[PDB]
């Protein structure tokens, strides 16, 4: 009987991943929030920032070495400033994916090596014990209860 | 079941101005391991 | 600009390095010949008259 | 001229890369091309109807691999991203004994084994790099 | 010669939604399947535009103003519509813009003008050798002071047709801006009444001219003794462009396929 | 989640390409491109401890 | 704890208040106001999560 | 700021735009950076909450 | 007039909002009030005091 519903209970599983399409959205997001930041920072190549041109070239072929270095000053000001957003913001959210890392590796030893008795932290029910598979930048823990 | 958002925007791939992204160390192989 | 080994360490500014890995002294191909395209622009002004 | 970096001037577009002719199928009135970057990557020939494709010329970061000094003066490099079949452009490194192939790219100064042991250095790819005999 | 021409019926004028019409490539970029947005002058979507006809009764042909580019649309059957006047006052006190579509020539100057009253072209209705030979041509009194002028290769048009429906859309926006003059454009097949029909339309761009002046209103010019008419059926519309900002997608091949207002 | 995707990041060809003046005026500004090599070099290699 | 007060700042009203020509020379400054906008209200959220 | 004045209106009130943006470009500047800095710390707060 | 959202100019000193009567007991030597962002919250009529 118990292996009954074990095989029932997988081959749900099986059926609701491949059913519900908004299950990873966890994994996804993180991903999707580094390639908007890497492709905001390329769009702030080309700005003015109170320049002639966001082309390095005309302003070197049209202004004169005595008051070129006003408007590339502006330049490397404003793109300097792109970098230090840029890199603040990873900053924080790399630390946030070390505390969530954390927590994983804490599952990991203790729901998958052995049984635990906090309620609720291998998930809803009394607890028996857990398999890990790995995933795109992540894991997914099967807990069985 | 898991898509990249931009095609190009995660072997030729090298971008215009210095983005570089590193391989991980440990590959998709050896984790399922 | 002798060696890399020398580039590491004039980049760690020390004169003993221990063991690993580092990142120094990104390169460039840097292109050989300049090359310029226009159209085949004929409408010339007479100034035979 | 076509195949290598150059850099260029079409029409008063400047820039540098290496050219390519393209697949792309313009519009009559159309003559630059862009990315999702907005970055140009496809130029129409004034002379002649062509579509050329723009690629940046390769670049990259030196990685260099050693034991300690109180160890050996002995070193590697990694030419990070790059099939190293134009590698020279320090020089002496440039065609000693062996190139290696990895997905990090290229690997100079060390000699490939067989052998799988623990990780000393972590290069990449499962890839690591160690001093023995 | 040019003669003033009275009899018509009298109508008040009317307008006609303008759904999503008017859209121009604003570079030569080629994109491909890319969301893009841009701002620029173009006409609103959902907007009213007035709506003029030449009837059996009607030659409804007045003075409009230009501000900032107009989208001019036109659903005809042999060609009727045939010239635009530009200029600040058309009387010689500024320079003048002139462009036509003749049977032979298109013909494009700058000079400084005075215009007549009605200022037009008259083509004859089957003068027994089953042609419509254009005789009359009263557009200016004189050509004062010249500046620019091009003609094109000669050719020839049809200057007769008779459709229940009319097959020409064309459609076409002008702008100026720092002494440059540009045409963008469009030509379709179509089968409608009396309407301006639903769906999408990109405009190519096809002329710009370094001119160099103000330009404030503009008239164009329609098709046809000096009372005694018989022109055919012939209608257009005009709108008004605004400074918007849109969102643009291009397909794989790179022409604009839809666009959203913001 | 366990990891991103680690990124580097060359200071001086993303300020500015090909402009040796450029890199005049830019040294002129201190060291912060090695702050930023090294504080994107921290990251890498936390991804993979 | 548990959380904080959400806020937010607009910051074209902010900065350049009722003004048009200061919103026009801020728009050459790139996309900062839809950066400091996605964090905040990124932060909003979380807090009732 | 090093202006005039931090008023935004008296600036436009009393001078003509080719030294208005002169002015405003460092007032918002300012401003700019100092919502940077707001930002920056509201994140830091946000994560330890 | 009183209690609409216009354009306001008192002694040059412009703005927009609206305009409500005060109970500010002032002493005879003022004549503006101030905020803590340094904008103009209380004005006296040139006209009548
Ligand atoms: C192509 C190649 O490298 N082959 C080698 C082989 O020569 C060597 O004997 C073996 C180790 O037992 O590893 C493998
Ligand atoms: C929008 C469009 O027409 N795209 C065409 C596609 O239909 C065709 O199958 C292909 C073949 O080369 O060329 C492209
Ligand atoms: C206090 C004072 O002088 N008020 C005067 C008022 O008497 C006069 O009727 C008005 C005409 O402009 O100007 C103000
Ligand atoms: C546009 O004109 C038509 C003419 O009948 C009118 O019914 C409609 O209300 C007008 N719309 C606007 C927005 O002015």
């Amino acid at each position: 009987l118990i292996a009954n519903q074990f095989n029932s209970a997988i081959g749900k599983i099986q059926d609701s991943l491949s059913s519900t399409p908004s299950a990873l959205g966890k994994l996804q997001d993180v991903v999707n929030q580094n390639a908007q930041a890497l492709n905001t920072l390329v769009k702030q190549l080309s700005s003015n920032f109170g320049a002639i041109s966001s082309v390095l070239n005309d302003i070197l072929s049209r202004l004169d070495p005595p008051e070129a270095e006003v408007q590339i000053d502006r330049l490397i000001t404003g793109r300097l400033q792109s970098l230090q957003t840029y890199v603040t913001q990873q900053l924080i959210r790399a630390a946030e994916i070390r505390a969530s890392a954390n927590l994983a590796a804490t599952k990991m030893s203790e729901c998958v090596l052995g049984q635990s008795k906090r309620v609720d932290f291998c998930g809803k029910g009394y607890h028996l014990m857990s398999f890990p598979q790995s995933a795109p930048h992540g894991v997914v823990f099967l807990h069985v209860t | 079941k898991v898509t990249l958002a931009d095609a190009g925007f995660i072997i030729c791939a090298q971008k215009f101005n210095g983005l570089t992204v590193l391989p991980p160390l440990l590959t998709d192989e050896m984790i399922a391991q | 600009a002798l060696d890399p080994l020398s580039e590491t360490k004039c980049t760690l500014k020390s004169f003993t390095v221990e063991k690993g890995i580092y990142q120094t002294s990104n390169f460039r191909v840097q292109p050989t010949e300049s090359i310029v395209r226009f159209p085949n622009i004929t409408n010339l002004c007479p100034f035979g008259e | 001229v076509k195949n290598k970096c150059v850099n260029f001037n079409f029409n008063g577009l400047t820039g540098t890369g290496v050219l390519t002719e393209s697949n792309k199928k313009f519009l009559p009135f159309q003559q630059f091309g862009r990315d999702i970057a907005d970055t140009t990557d496809a130029v129409r020939d004034p002379q002649t109807l062509e579509i050329l494709d723009i690629t940046p010329c390769s670049f990259g970061g030196v990685s260099v691999i050693t034991p300690g000094t109180n160890t050996s003066n002995q070193v590697a490099v990694l030419y990070q991203d790059v099939n190293c079949t134009e590698v020279p452009v320090w020089r002496v490194y440039s065609t000693g004994s062996n190139v290696f192939q990895t997905r990090a790219g290229c690997l100079i100064g060390a000699e490939h084994v067989n052998n799988s042991y623990e990780c000393d250095i972590p290069i990449g790819a499962g890839i690591c790099a160690s001093y023995q005999t | 010669q040019c003669v003033n021409l009275t009899t018509r019926t009298q109508l008040p004028p009317a307008y006609t939604n303008s759904f999503t019409r008017g859209v121009y490539y604003p570079d030569k970029v080629f994109r491909s399947s890319v969301l893009h947005s841009t701002q620029d002058l173009f006409l609103p979507f959902f907007s009213n535009v007035t709506w003029f006809h030449a009837i059996h009764k009607r030659f409804d042909n007045p003075v409009l103003p230009f501000n900032d580019g107009v989208y001019f649309a036109s659903t005809e059957k042999s060609n009727i519509i045939r010239g635009w006047i530009f200029g600040t006052t058309l009387d010689s006190k500024t320079q003048s813009l002139l462009i036509v579509n003749n049977a032979t020539n298109v013909v494009i100057k700058v000079c400084e003008f005075q215009f007549c009253n009605d200022p037009f072209l008259g083509v004859y209705y089957h003068k027994n050798n089953k042609s419509w030979m254009e005789s009359e041509f009263r557009v200016y009194s004189s050509a004062n002071n010249c500046t620019f002028e091009y003609v094109s290769q000669p050719f020839l048009m049809d200057l007769e047709g008779k459709q229940g429906n009319f097959k020409n859309l064309r459609e076409f926006v002008f702008k100026n801006i720092d002494g440059y003059f540009k045409i963008y454009s469009k030509h379709t097949p179509i089968n409608l009444v009396r309407d301006l029909p639903q769906g999408f339309s990109a405009l190519e761009p096809l002329v710009d001219l370094p001119i160099g002046i103000n330009i404030t209103r503009f008239q164009t010019l329609l098709a046809l003794s000096s009372s005694g008419w018989t022109a055919g059926a012939a209608a257009y519309y005009v709108g008004y462009l605004q400074p918007r900002t849109f969102l643009l997608k291009y397909n794989e091949n790179g022409t604009i396929t839809d666009a959203v207002d913001c | 989640p366990v990891s991103m995707t680690k990124t580097s990041v060359d200071c001086t060809m993303y300020i500015c390409g090909d402009s040796t003046e450029c890199s005049n005026l830019l040294l002129q500004y201190g060291s912060f491109c090695t702050q930023l090599n090294r504080a994107l070099t921290g990251i890498a290699v936390e991804q993979d401890k």
